């Protein structure tokens, strides 16, 4: 909740549009985590409607700054909400008031020179209580373009990689929903058919000695950028007409 | 006037959360040092019980929705870490919670065992708004110290765990705010002795009588360092010597399975062995000297 | 064994690669650089240590020479590769090589705002001065009675301070007398060298 | 010579020829196979070359006759 | 890195081959040579019957495929 | 229940009593705790013996000068306040200074008893300027705890004292300036651990790394009845 306010906080959420706005006011009938059903009263009831205004709340979608947008429901079950009020707070709101950040104890004092030239010195409780943790939804479109040397297939058998890196993948190479991936692992196995590039004679001797036979499959799968941990929330798959679909799509 | 030792003389209990414990008696310097030392070591390094792994059925990731739950399940993990459980016996327990019907999902209906104890059953966790779609999850409580995030535990645990096991930030420190005041004690022979009352505002998952005895124990272990201090070559097969097969193929006839059975061989037995008479025995000695061994080297209980 | 085995040891974050990074990071200076630089002291070398986090801990004394206050300034960190550039980083453009500015004779690597505020609070004097009357043996007793809490940081008392001056060709002379000063000036004199 | 090279620059005279002969000594220490005159105590060859500079054992003409002795030993 | 370190590894390991098998294997694939030759072209220099060069290549393969001393060559499969 | 203990100490002794003791490693945040819990008990609650009063018998103020001395009475009182002395049998042990002729009065021209053992006799006290300029004072060594200043006892002592009884700034603990800086030292998996570099310069009658063990067993006696 924003502690220090200005009075503008009671209108910026309702006027922004990212929150659940009350087009018709009434009594709360049923509130889910992804939708809010408010029962419209008799004074705001139309004969050409059903007296029920369901608000399909937008779930965790991607913004234009790689952060989360989540319309969290804030109202309780069984309470009247009139016209022009709030039902579900958006990504940075709380009960119709602009929740830009968090409020905590701040001390304007030097401590061991850590706040030297206007720098922040935090405690442990900003992450122990998960106060300043932040969801960040990025996008990584593994694109399978069609070159002259065969089109890019999306499979699971990838050379020059271990089985533990492919342990969180299916037969299509895509991670399951909820896979806690780490920075450096492969999220989608998207190999390309490469041309027969001319090898150095030392690698030719290495292919002659051992059973390392690197065929036209090339490890060009777009991996996770290093340092970025986290889970997956959705795997949107799109395809061209005339192309068959695997089991994951 | 040489030395003086304090003692836990009173344990005051305002409620289940508040606890005003006191220490008596202390000296002029001992009143402020023992208050600053015991506050810091009990704040961070206190062995408590927090929520680490939660697997809710029906969902797949921690940013997912559910039917009739009225809130995101990421908010449920933020109140499970603020939920205190007193796991006394075991170091880890898989606590399960089931709830049906329209109403708030409190901590009083947790299907728990006898070794654990929910000290705050009225803590808000979720709000089930559908009778048909119930809520059910497991809670993996772990006995740890300090505070570890979700990214640190996955860096030290590279096992194969299934999906849906949502990592929660393990706030192992149960205490919230600790105070201490240095006042004058009531001693008839020496008025200048100081009393010290420690305001311990925490949750019910830690005994404040045990919290002093645990914090003073860890400081004694740190002072324990202060006051007292200041053959893989013989377990090998035959073929990894890169020996020439003029004699290596013939030594397999009598007995050859390890490299320890070759250093125990004698020269008169290799003389009776074909193609191992005079010249290739020197080559065997040379390839044994290439690895540091020699002919006739006796092994001491190799297999 | 090989390069790609070490690469897989890097990509999987082995325990021993942190120790070998601590071994290779010591006695190996690196060039810190603000973009864009304001003057010559807007880029100089540094001998880095290994900490956690994902940012560079800059020494606070040289941020005035950078004129880069902590506003999230994107600093580039450039690695000298060969021993010519490594000794050029260590012996010529390290921050220990230049305490003055190339613009003026005054030091721009002077103690900046927070540490000069702490030092001004250290060298301040009072009239009440609750540690009054106690004569301090030197810097040692000054820091002792400040850290014990019985005396404040503001006390106009007489302190026997050992001072040295090289009046001859580098020969320092020893002398100790009583000066009208405060306790915190003697605690700073504990950090002040002989000359 | 980890924190201070001022003794080295006052016993040599300037910065550039000092760091040039120090880098020459370190290049002769890295792949030349020469033994260090300063104990290592877990340090790289650069600060070892700087400690050999500030000990007065390595200079321009000293390294010149040091490589000339090795050249006369190799060409013999 | 590997395009030179594998070359140095072959120049270290095949130098231990103290006969003409290394001399006919360095031109079998093109190591330290310009033109890659088949068994016929390396035969006319030394051993005009192709199967002699094939048998000495198979002998060098049986010497090198064992994980005893070519483990540094085995680690280069990645 | 792990309670990770340090392994390496590596005491660095600069002078005879400048044993800088380091400690690696500790837990997350135990460095400042163990550096402040040992410093202030050396400052305020460390027993020892030093000079509390003086009986110069002819100087009754701190600023009134005398004859036969080189510096003022405050400087020789400060030299008397810093004295490496330690008694064994009694607590309030009285000594006597005796110096005649012409010469610098060091810490060797005093009457010591059987329980009085001077460790640093090179401590200069006064200088006899004039020829045959004799001086005499009584050195009252009392066992104290930590430090007590002159301002906390000059208000309580209201009773009448004879001409010569002054109040010496008693350095009741036998340790000098204690300080510490918490450096961040790492282990092979963690960096939130920290080193504890305890830089302790000390006067005589006690070894600094032995004073570490004395403060450690004192603080352990302060927490003995808690396990
Ligand atoms: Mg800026």
């Amino acid at each position: 909740k924003p502690l220090v306010g200005t009075g503008m906080e009671r209108a910026v959420a309702v006027d922004s549009g990212v929150t659940a706005v009350a087009k018709r006011g009434g009594v709360v009938q049923y509130v889910d985590a992804s939708r809010i059903v408010i029962k419209v009263n008799e004074d705001e009831m139309y004969p050409g409607e059903a007296g029920i205004d369901i608000y399909n709340l937008t779930k965790y979608t991607r913004s234009n700054q790689n952060t989360c947008i989540n319309q969290m429901p804030c109202v309780s079950l069984g309470e009247p909400v009139e016209r022009g009020d709030v039902l579900a707070d958006g990504p940075s709101t709380d009960l119709g008031e602009l929740a830009l950040g968090q409020n905590m104890r701040v001390a304007f004092m030097p401590w061991n020179g850590y706040n030297f030239e206007d720098s922040i010195l935090v405690s442990e409780r900003v992450v122990q209580e998960d106060r300043f943790t932040t969801i960040h939804i990025q996008e990584l479109a593994c694109v399978s373009r069609d070159t002259k040397l065969g089109p890019e297939e999306i499979t699971a058998d990838i050379p020059n990689v271990g089985e533990a890196a492919l342990s969180k993948l299916d037969e299509s190479g895509i991670v399951y929903i909820g896979a806690e991936v780490t920075g450096g692992d492969i999220l989608v196995g998207k190999v390309t058919p490469k041309g027969e590039t001319q090898l150095t004679p030392e690698e030719k001797l290495l292919r002659a000695i051992f059973g390392e036979k690197a065929s036209d499959v090339k490890d060009s799968s777009l991996r996770v950028p290093n340092g970025v941990s986290g889970t997956v929330i959705d795997v949107q798959v799109f395809t061209r007409d005339g192309v068959e679909k695997d089991k994951r799509a | 006037t040489e030395f003086l030792k304090p003692r836990l003389v009173d344990i005051e209990q305002v409620s289940s959360t508040h606890a005003k414990v006191t220490l008596e008696p202390l000296e002029r310097g001992f009143g402020h040092t023992l208050g600053n030392a015991l506050r810091r070591i009990l704040l961070s390094s206190m062995p408590g019980c927090a929520v680490t792994e939660v697997e809710i059925d029906g969902v797949l990731h921690e940013y997912s929705t559910k039917e009739g739950v009225q809130e995101d399940i990421l908010e449920i993990l933020l109140n499970l870490k603020g939920l205190a459980v007193r796991v006394q016996g075991k170091d880890e327990v898989i606590l399960t919670l089931n709830k049906s019907g329209i109403g708030p999902v409190t901590a009083a209906d947790i299907t728990h065992d006898g070794d654990v104890e929910i000290v705050k059953p009225q803590h808000v966790i979720c709000h089930l708004t559908d009778e048909n779609a119930s809520i059910s999850m497991r809670i993996k409580v772990q006995r740890g110290r300090g505070y570890v995030p979700a990214s640190t535990r996955i860096h030290s645990e590279e096992d194969e765990r299934p999906i849906g096991r949502l990592l929660v930030d393990a706030c192992y420190s149960p205490v919230e705010r600790i105070a201490y005041n240095v006042e004058a004690a009531r001693v008839e022979q020496r008025t200048d002795l100081d009393k010290l009352v420690i305001e311990m505002e925490t949750n019910g998952t830690i005994d404040p009588e045990e919290a002093i005895r645990r914090a003073a124990t860890i400081l004694a272990e740190q002072l324990e360092a202060f006051v007292d201090l200041r053959d893989p070559i013989l377990l090998r097969p035959v073929d990894d010597l890169e020996l020439t097969v003029r004699s290596a193929n013939c030594l397999k006839a009598e007995a050859i399975h390890y490299i320890g059975d070759l250093v125990q061989r004698t020269e008169v037995e290799l003389l009776k062995t074909p193609n191992l008479g005079k010249k290739s025995l020197t080559e065997i000695k040379d390839v044994l000297a290439s690895r540091g061994l020699s002919l006739g080297m006796r092994l001491e209980n190799w297999p | 064994t090989t390069i790609k085995a070490a690469k897989k040891m890097v990509e999987r974050e082995e325990a021993v690669v942190w120790d070998i990074l601590d071994e290779v990071i010591r006695e190996h200076p690196v060039l810190l650089n603000r973009a864009p630089t304001l003057h010559r002291l807007g880029i100089q070398a540094f001998e880095p240590v290994l900490i956690e986090g994902k940012a560079i801990q800059l020494h606070p004394l040289v941020c005035a020479a950078y004129n880069a206050d902590f506003d999230g300034d994107q600093m580039a960190v450039h690695v000298p590769l060969t021993l010519e550039a490594q000794l050029e980083a260590r012996a010529l453009m390290m921050s220990t090589n230049n305490i003055l500015s190339p613009a003026n004779g005054e030091p721009i690597i002077v103690p900046s705002q927070d540490v000069v505020l702490g030092l001004y609070y250290m060298t301040r004097d009072c009239v009440n001065a609750k540690g009054e009357g106690m004569v301090l043996t030197g810097p040692k007793e000054a820091e002792r009675l400040y850290r014990s809490g019985l005396a404040s940081l503001h006390a106009r008392v007489k302190v026997r301070i050992t001072e040295y001056e090289k009046d001859a060709n580098g020969e320092l002379v020893a002398k100790t007398s009583l000066k009208d000063t405060t306790v915190g000036r003697a605690i700073l004199w504990m950090i002040v060298p002989k000359g | 010579a980890r924190v201070t090279v001022q003794d080295a620059v006052e016993k040599i005279g300037n910065r550039f020829d000092l760091v040039l002969v120090a880098a020459r000594r370190a290049r002769q220490m890295q792949v030349g196979g020469k033994d260090p005159l300063v104990p290592e105590e877990n340090d790289k060859t650069t600060v070892i070359a700087l400690r050999e500079i500030e000990e007065g054992l390595i200079n321009n003409q000293i390294l010149d006759v040091r490589e000339r002795q090795e050249q006369q030993e190799q060409e013999a | 890195a590997t395009t030179e370190s594998l070359r140095a590894a072959t120049h270290d390991v095949l130098a231990g081959l103290t006969a003409r098998e290394a001399k006919v294997l360095r031109m079998r694939f093109g190591i330290d040579m310009n033109t890659d030759y088949t068994l016929e072209e390396v035969g006319k220099q030394f051993d005009v019957t192709r199967e002699r060069i094939r048998q000495i290549e198979a002998k060098a393969l049986r010497k090198l495929r064992h994980p005893s001393r070519s483990e540094v060559l085995r680690s280069f499969l990645d």
